[PDB]
């Protein structure tokens, strides 16, 4: 070995919108790079803000800056052991940050909080703390308080030591000064909350807190560390990364509250030879297992492959298994990306990050494991759009590309609705799809224009046994056209609520209409049926029975009969009871209790109607019959009300009549 | 006509 596992920190800097992840990373590397002297993964060292701890290996992991890359973001949560979740003193708890925090709960990632940009206008640390408490549902525990509002930003009050921290230039050297009187009264209030939150860790500490009414600084970091790992609390810290004031203390909290590879549950994988689940404990003696997280490429050096080791040791020259595929790869040269240098390594132990230079087939999310003892370690779309090429000719090669892109990207979906002549491409973000279309426009050639999906409205009749006459007479191009038929139309069969799809055609003619012209009548009706009688939308189905009609042997032909049948079927616009229909979805909302009031009333803001309500762990499960039209942007509107906590499922349920405000505007469209 | 499931 080299450095002991307990001295390792595999962390991720989770920051999204107005957080300043880019600055916070450059800073982390800067402070660590200097402090020590006295890319996808950045191997650094931290001895302490005031050199107070032992030398630790903090493995700064790149987390994605967009929630639309769900797979990349779910994986980064497995590559790290603990999270440094960055917020903006201003913005605070945004919808973007809510989603990562929810998937983090899914993997149970111990976290600490960084409330960056305390310098920017409208920034207040405690407001964000209430937002973390009230909207993120964990238990935030401030270990610091803030000095100065916006422009007034000097530093932090370390609530454990109870000495106000001011900064000295480049914000690495700090002044352990005193709490100013204005803050003295508040620091007490928050310190008591922290000491109490630390006290409820183990029974030992509660009896010591109950003795005096306090605990030692070491007994405070003990309690706060236990519940951090237990995923019961999030220690909070504030600062300004760009204005340098605060980044070393954050790195300390990483040392203090975040776990080492052993202090998290053993990565649960699957038996390669999948119906069985085996697992690997962060142990050198456990058979080797790791996952590849970033396949980068340097021009001179070659193809890098960022690999987080979970269990065992791997040395330059080893021959492993790519368990995903089945292929056996041989491990070549290895390195570890530092702040600026590329440091050449020989072996890589459990719970560490090394780069595999020049490798054969090693895809992202690939398990590299022990040949002898093997294991393999490694979603519903949110947004859907209507796609079509700029020039109608392209059409076949659009579906070739999209079909391939959906096979390349599993987080991307393609489906066609033929009755509406629509291709529906879907995924995780407006962004995700803007990128996919862009890739099709370039790397595939098919230029395509995207639009909001159109509602596939259908049509129906109500009046049964309606006998309509179709009379076609046109005198053109040196010929006569004669078509004459009477057809009796009955309404399409209904369940309960479900309408029977298709045309039910019958022949009730005594012999006035010839034998050979009859199929042309079916074709005419069918043609009209898909051309639409009311507002020009296909009819769901129809009962149609021809029974009368004269003919002129010379001027009468199949096409004249096709026309007269369509002429008759069109007249159902007045003589039929032409009801326009709309798709009705079988929706299911899983909401926590608070949000149930908002959600339930929003389903009614969508003409939706309640078909049952169960009681679950956190809240309600509401089953509802809601029109697809009113379902526009649900995944988002729902992630809004539930504060990113709810989930919804849907499927098509039936067809039902549409409202007059919709219908009348659909007939005015004609 | 409206989502990933085609349906409608």
């Amino acid at each position: 070995r080299t450095t002991p596992i307990n001295r390792y920190r595999n962390i991720g800097i989770c920051a999204h919108v107005d957080a300043g992840k880019t600055t916070t990373t450059e800073r982390v590397l800067f402070y660590t790079g200097v402090n020590h002297k006295l890319s996808a993964a950045v191997t650094t060292f931290w001895k302490g803000s005031r050199g107070q701890y032992d030398n630790y290996r903090v493995n700064v992991i790149d987390t994605p800056g967009h929630v639309d890359f769900t797979i990349e973001v779910e994986r980064s949560l497995r590559v790290l052991d603990g999270a440094v979740v960055v917020f903006c003193g201003t913005s605070g708890v945004e919808p973007q940050s809510e989603t990562v925090w929810r998937q983090a709960n899914k993997y149970g990632v111990p976290r600490i909080v960084y409330v960056n940009k305390m310098d920017r206008q409208g920034a207040n640390f405690l407001r964000v703390v209430e937002q973390i408490k009230k909207r993120l549902g964990h238990t935030p525990v401030p270990v610091q308080l803030a000095i100065g509002a916006e422009e007034n930003f000097v530093g932090q009050v370390d609530l454990i030591k109870m000495k106000a921290i001011y900064w000295n230039d480049k914000g690495m050297t700090y002044r352990e000064e005193e709490i100013p009187a204005e803050l003295k009264d508040l620091a007490e209030e928050w310190r008591s909350s922290m000491v109490e939150a630390a006290a409820e860790a183990n029974e030992e500490l509660m009896n010591k807190y109950l003795e005096e009414g306090e605990l030692s600084e070491a007994e405070i970091k003990e309690g706060l560390r236990l519940r951090t790992l237990a995923c019961e609390i999030v220690p909070a810290v504030c600062g300004s990364s760009f204005k340098n004031k605060g980044v070393p203390l954050v790195l300390d909290a990483v040392i203090d509250y975040l776990p080492a590879p052993t202090e998290i549950p053993a990565i649960k994988g699957v038996s390669p030879d999948e119906t069985v689940e085996d697992e690997r404990h962060a142990d050198d003696n456990e058979p080797f297992s790791s996952l590849a997280f970033k396949i980068a490429t340097d021009p001179f050096v070659g193809t890098l492959t960022f690999a987080r080791v979970y269990s065992g040791v791997l040395s330059s020259g080893d021959s492993v298994l790519n368990s995903v595929k089945g292929k056996k790869e041989r491990v070549g040269r290895m390195v570890q990306m530092h702040a600026n240098q590329r440091e050449e390594i020989k072996e890589v132990r459990a719970g560490d990050i090394a780069a595999l230079i020049g490798m054969k087939d090693v895809t992202t999310g690939d398990t590299l494991c022990s040949i002898e003892k093997p294991i393999i370690l490694e979603p519903e779309p949110v947004i859907s759009v209507a796609v079509e090429p700029k020039t109608k000719a392209d059409q076949e090669k659009m579906g070739i590309a999209l079909g391939k892109l959906a096979q390349e990207d599993p987080s991307f979906r393609v489906k066609t609705d033929e009755e509406s002549g629509q291709t529906i491409i879907s995924g995780m973000g407006e962004l995700h799809l803007d990128i996919i279309v862009d890739r099709m426009k370039r790397e595939f050639g098919v230029e395509a224009n995207i639009g909001k999906p159109q509602v596939a409205y259908r049509e129906t009749i109500t009046k049964d046994n309606v006998e309509i006459e179709g009379k076609f007479v046109r005198q053109s191009g040196g010929r006569g056209q004669f078509g004459h038929c009477w057809i009796r139309f009955s309404a399409a069969d209904v369940d309960k609520g479900n309408i029977t799809e298709g045309l039910v055609f019958e022949n009730e003619v005594g012999g006035v209409v010839p034998k050979e012209y009859i199929p042309a009548i079916q074709k005419g009706i069918e043609e009209q049926m898909k051309n639409g009688v009311v507002a020009g939308y296909p009819l769901i189905g129809l009962k149609a029975t021809v029974f009368d009609g004269s003919y002129h042997d010379v001027d009468s032909n199949e096409m004249a009969f096709k026309i007269a049948a369509s002429m008759a079927t069109k007249q159902l616009a007045q003589k039929g009871g032409g009801k326009v229909l709309e798709p009705i979805m079988k929706v299911e909302v899983v909401t926590p209790e608070d949000y149930m009031g908002d959600v339930m009333g929003d389903l009614n803001r969508r003409r939706g109607l309640i078909q049952g309500m169960e009681d679950t762990v956190s809240g309600k499960v509401i089953r509802a019959e809601v029109p697809l039209g009113e379902m526009f942007g649900y995944a988002t509107d729902v992630r809004s009300m539930s504060q990113g906590r709810a989930s919804y499922s849907m499927e098509f349920s039936k067809y039902a009549e549409a409202p007059s405000n919709i219908v009348e505007a659909l007939v005015k469209k004609q | 006509x409206c989502w990933w499931g085609x349906s409608g």
